[PDB]
């Protein structure tokens, strides 16, 4: 979760 | 002839001939006793009467959300469940392992023999007069007529639980460290000496291919970088053994760890991902040891990956499948204080119960393409045309076919299920029933308990005649599955033991490993405690692609 | 330069580097924290104030006869007794298996590399200044020097527990079988897959070696009888590989499991014994199956003989060497409610402390002649001269040499005595002293402790200066022996943990092995349990001469 987050931006 | 055949010992007592139309059953810590170990002790029975049935304990565990949720919170509780869902598993299977193929009996060969698969149930003697043993008919059903009546699947049955083809090329994957079947030698012979999540099918069953897959720099696996993008090395580079169709160009022959992968674009997709994973590793790594070398830097990484795969099999892939409200969790720990034996053999029951194919959909969709199986297959231009992101979006989307259910087996693979058939019959394996008791589950009485419908037990009930001579393969392809799930009780059962003895015996998960130390450190150790399939493909797939093993 | 070179962490706690120069000890399970684990936890400090030393317990068992009399026929006791010198081993051996020659960190290829002796202790790191780690000289000192000064032996020094060539042979013949070191490799590598008691000396490594040796009737041993006895048959009638040097005829080149067992008449002696104990029970088991064929014969009498290889190990080798009061028991269900992993991988140190050459007489008095070492190697027409029971007779009455003391390694096998420190130096071995720390013993502040004596001690304080760069095999057999015994403390608390995981770790032992249906019923399971040397000779030397492992 907080990897996509953050990497999806 | 054997006095045997007719597998007279219950409860897992041992029947040996004791004269050429004589048994004694060797009821040794069965908790039965009688000629039959049939005779329960006091306790045996104080505990059956004790012991939920597996319906009713997966009945709660997919009920309850609510109180699933506070549990699913409360760590302590949380550890406790887990570890009593896996200490349920614990007494099923034998090991170190017993029989295989071609022993019927515990031997010094069937033990010590490496290049078989092991045998939950020992199989059904070679003199005895029907194939079940001495029930049924001197033959038992043609194949292809179960194949086609039952077993083929006439229009796409959708799995309830959402599968999409991110899990079902992920079962493929995975599974081929493991089921590695010796066509050479049959069926009931494997090539992977480990028995186990190695992770051979990135690094090599071999220290020569190991060795010609590394870069040898950093601790890292070659690859080639192609429009921008990371893939695994060429034929012609790295000269690993593999010969691909001659029309192959020679950037597209890629070298990987399982020679079997380079014709499916969805599983060099995988092998291309925990490729990137192992270089990425490998950085971090050396980020917190500038002091370390290759050798290390590598053995240390694949460390990391086999953790993190045994890490992302629990808690994504079974979880997945389970259905469970309860949230399973990877933690050796919980089997420290725990009866366990670190080993596992691979037994054949597994590789069987494991032909999935009706998972398979009837084409693949990628992007806009649809493909046929046939331009699915040997084609790598496709992962290259559309790319692992594309790849990714596309397998999360479209959804797998459901397993148990019968009739789901698309044409298109259909000798691959009459293999398994005719497999299983050639390795003489014992009726379903024999199998269901093997696992504490009640024998079924009719074909129609069997399925929960009638036209497709009739059927099998004009092939088969009685019940007690049904095979498991089939019947875990028909069995009425469970409320809305994938798989019927045979199914979970049977597999569950395997899986934690090939999960949790990983040497990895014993306590003389499991520490930071064995990782590089905290670092590494966080790798392996927080991995999940979402992080590997985020990590490793350029735009991080939401993902799952579920479809939304 | 390796910041972990000093072995700074104490209690087990592992050493990592995480810098060029920083470590960082791993104390997980240790009992202990701190930087180097040193801090004992509240009960670990209970725990060590509640241990006794293995000298004490040492003491204990080996006085008080009369009381050890009572216990020794208190069938309850007994068991109740032997299941603590069985768990109090446990907790020692890293199962699985960690290091070995070429890894000082946890690795797969360390794990499964089934090619390499394991370690129980790391290897230094290469890049360390001294060959201890940082401890010492640049260089240990000359193997020639310590050899001669300490080891050599001047006049025989008799074994005080009165070892014979019974036992001098026995311990040849059946480590033989596990500590089968690959030359053309190196040092820490063997060709012993099977890692433990498996009696490939008896039936070959391979399939192949097995088949050759077969009869394929009656599950017999091919053989041949000469004079009316029974011989195991020729290299050249069954074209096994065996070890012979160009000048021995055809009828003297025997075929046997062990390709190097015709190097002495003393091994083919056991071999012959043991074949003929293999057919002895096949012929036993064929009267209760006659239903039996040949490979159920076969394969039930070989799960057989290992189980009275082990039986005979714990219950008369083990127990002879012991010198204990209490009668020492092979009892597998004595681990089944304990943690105990069915599983081992043979040690690089259990084959260096092994090396029992003190053990040897100066010449071999068979009958009424003396052989020197010369006539004795390669002549197995001494054996066919004699007989087996004349060989037996003799090889009782021969007291063999001491092992600890010091200085009594025959000069005729010198070489040998060398190689054993040059070899150890070669696998880069750790200290006396850290071997000591690994398995919970005291550290020697001085030689003079080390030896209990002056002479040897001051020429060891010469040629080494730090007691603490001792190393670990010299050290075996100059060490002061316990009052009239063959061993010293570091001998036995280092080999009885190797030996008890060879021992109770085989598969045989685990409780689905561990029934009578495995061995053909209660009749082959009573050959087991009431298995012993002097049985074993009874049964097949004509004449049935009285025996056992210590000279009357
Ligand atoms: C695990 O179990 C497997 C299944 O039993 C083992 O594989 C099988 O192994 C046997 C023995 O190696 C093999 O048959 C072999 O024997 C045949 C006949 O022996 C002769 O040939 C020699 C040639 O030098 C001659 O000197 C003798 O007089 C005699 O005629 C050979 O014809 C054959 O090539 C082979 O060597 C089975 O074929 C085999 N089948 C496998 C290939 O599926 C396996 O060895 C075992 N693994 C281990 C590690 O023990
Ligand atoms: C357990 O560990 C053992 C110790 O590491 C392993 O044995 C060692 O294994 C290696 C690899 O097989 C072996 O070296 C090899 O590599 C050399 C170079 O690779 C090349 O040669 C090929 C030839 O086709 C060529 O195509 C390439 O371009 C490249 O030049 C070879 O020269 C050498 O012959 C060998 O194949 C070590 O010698 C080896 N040493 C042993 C003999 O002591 C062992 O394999 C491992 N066991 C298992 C089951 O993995
Ligand atoms: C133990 O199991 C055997 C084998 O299943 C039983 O033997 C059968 O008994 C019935 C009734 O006598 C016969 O119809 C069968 O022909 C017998 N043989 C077989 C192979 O089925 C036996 O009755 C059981 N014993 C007990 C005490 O329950
Ligand atoms: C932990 O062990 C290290 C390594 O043995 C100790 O470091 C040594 O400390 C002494 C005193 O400061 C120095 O003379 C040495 O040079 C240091 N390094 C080495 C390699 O010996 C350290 O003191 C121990 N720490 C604790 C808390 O006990
Ligand atoms: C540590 C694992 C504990 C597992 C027991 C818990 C839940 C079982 C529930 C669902 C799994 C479904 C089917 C079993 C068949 C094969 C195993 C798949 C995973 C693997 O390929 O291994
Ligand atoms: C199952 C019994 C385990 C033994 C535990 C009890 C007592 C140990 C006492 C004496 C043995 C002496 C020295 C150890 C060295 C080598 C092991 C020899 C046995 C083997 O080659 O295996
Ligand atoms: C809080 C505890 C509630 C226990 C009630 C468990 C009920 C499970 O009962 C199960 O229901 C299934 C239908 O979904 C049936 O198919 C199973 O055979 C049945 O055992
Ligand atoms: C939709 C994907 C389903 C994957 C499940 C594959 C299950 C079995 O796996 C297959 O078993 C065969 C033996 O019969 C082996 O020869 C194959 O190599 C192996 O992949
Ligand atoms: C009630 C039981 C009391 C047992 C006390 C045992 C004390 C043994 O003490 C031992 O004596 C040996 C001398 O033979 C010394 O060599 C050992 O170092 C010492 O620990
Ligand atoms: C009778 C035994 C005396 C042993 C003392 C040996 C002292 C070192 O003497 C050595 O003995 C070796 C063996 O003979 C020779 O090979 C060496 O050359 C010699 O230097
Ligand atoms: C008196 C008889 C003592 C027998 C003990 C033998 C102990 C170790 O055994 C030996 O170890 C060597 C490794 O250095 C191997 O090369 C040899 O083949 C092996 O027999
Ligand atoms: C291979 O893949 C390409 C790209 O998707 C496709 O256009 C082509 O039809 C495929 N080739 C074959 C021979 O199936
Ligand atoms: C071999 O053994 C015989 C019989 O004991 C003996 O007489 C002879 O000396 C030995 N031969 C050699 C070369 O040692």
């Amino acid at each position: 979760t907080k990897t996509a987050t953050i990497n999806a931006s | 002839a054997n006095p045997c055949c007719s597998n007279p010992c219950q409860n897992r007592g041992e029947c040996m001939s004791t004269g050429f139309d004589q048994y004694k059953c060797d009821c040794t810590r069965t908790g039965f006793y009688g000629e039959n170990c049939t005779t329960p002790e006091f306790l045996t029975r104080i505990k059956l009467l004790l012991k939920p049935t597996p319906n009713t304990v997966h009945y709660i565990l997919t009920h309850f959300k609510g109180v699933w949720n506070i549990v699913n919170n409360i760590p302590f509780l949380r550890s406790l469940i887990m570890k009593y869902v896996l200490t349920s598993r614990s007494y099923l299977i034998d090991s170190p392992p017993t029989y295989n193929v071609h022993y019927g009996y515990k031997s010094w060969e069937a033990f010590s023999n490496l290049s078989y698969y092991t045998r939950a149930l020992p199989p059904v003697a070679d003199d005895c007069p029907t194939p079940m043993g001495v029930k049924g008919n001197k033959e038992l059903p043609d194949s292809k007529e179960v194949l086609e009546k039952v077993l083929l699947r006439r229009e796409f049955i959708p799995d309830p639980q959402g599968s999409n083809m991110m899990f079902a090329f992920f079962a493929q994957h995975f599974t081929a460290q493991f089921f590695k079947t010796d066509h050479k030698r049959g069926p009931g012979f494997t090539r992977g000496l480990g028995h186990g999540v190695d992770l051979n099918h990135i690094y090599g069953e071999t220290l020569d291919r190991q060795h010609k897959l590394r870069l040898f720099k950093d601790g890292k696996l070659k690859y080639q970088v192609i429009g921008g993008e990371v893939y695994p090395p060429t034929v012609k580079d790295t000269q690993v053994e593999m010969i691909y169709p001659p029309h192959i160009p020679e950037n597209l022959q890629f070298a990987v760890g399982q020679e079997v992968f380079g014709l499916v674009p969805g599983l060099m997709m995988y092998a291309t991902i925990w490729l990137r994973e192992h270089q990425r590793v490998c950085d971090i790594l050396k980020q917190e040891h500038p002091e370390w070398g290759d050798e290390q830097l590598f053995q240390t990484s694949k460390l990391i990956l086999i953790g993190e795969t045994i890490k992302i099999v629990i808690e994504d892939y079974v979880q997945h499948l389970s259905g469970y409200h309860f949230k399973l969790k990877f933690d050796p720990e919980l089997l420290f204080n725990q009866q366990f034996q670190y080993q596992n053999r691979i037994a054949s029951e597994f590789n069987t119960l494991y032909h999935w194919h009706p998972l398979l959909p009837d084409t693949f969709n990628i992007e806009d393409q649809e493909y046929s199986f046939k331009q699915f297959l040997y084609n790598n231009s496709i992962l290259l045309e559309h790319g692992l992101t594309q790849f990714v979006e596309s397998f999360t989307r479209q959804i797998a076919g459901r397993v148990a259910g019968g009739r789901n087996v698309p044409i298109a693979v259909q000798a691959v299920a009459k293999a398994s058939i005719d497999q299983s019959r050639e390795m003489k394996y014992q009726s379903l029933n024999e199998y269901r008791k093997r696992f504490s589950l009640k024998p079924y009485t009719s074909f129609e308990e069997l399925t929960g419908e009638k036209e497709m037990a009739a059927e099998l009930k004009a092939l088969y005649s009685d019940i007690d001579v049904m095979e498991l393969y089939p019947a875990l392809l028909v069995e009425k599955p469970r409320p809305d799930a994938i798989f019927g009780e045979t199914m979970v059962e049977l597999g569950a033991p395997f899986s934690l003895k090939g999960l949790m015996g990983n040497p990895i998960c014993s306590p003389q490993y499991w520490k930071p130390s064995t990782f590089g450190g905290e670092v590494g150790f966080k790798i392996i405690n927080t991995a999940s399939i979402q992080s590997l493909i985020c990590n490793n797939v350029k735009g991080c692609p939401f993902t799952s093993f579920n479809v939304q």
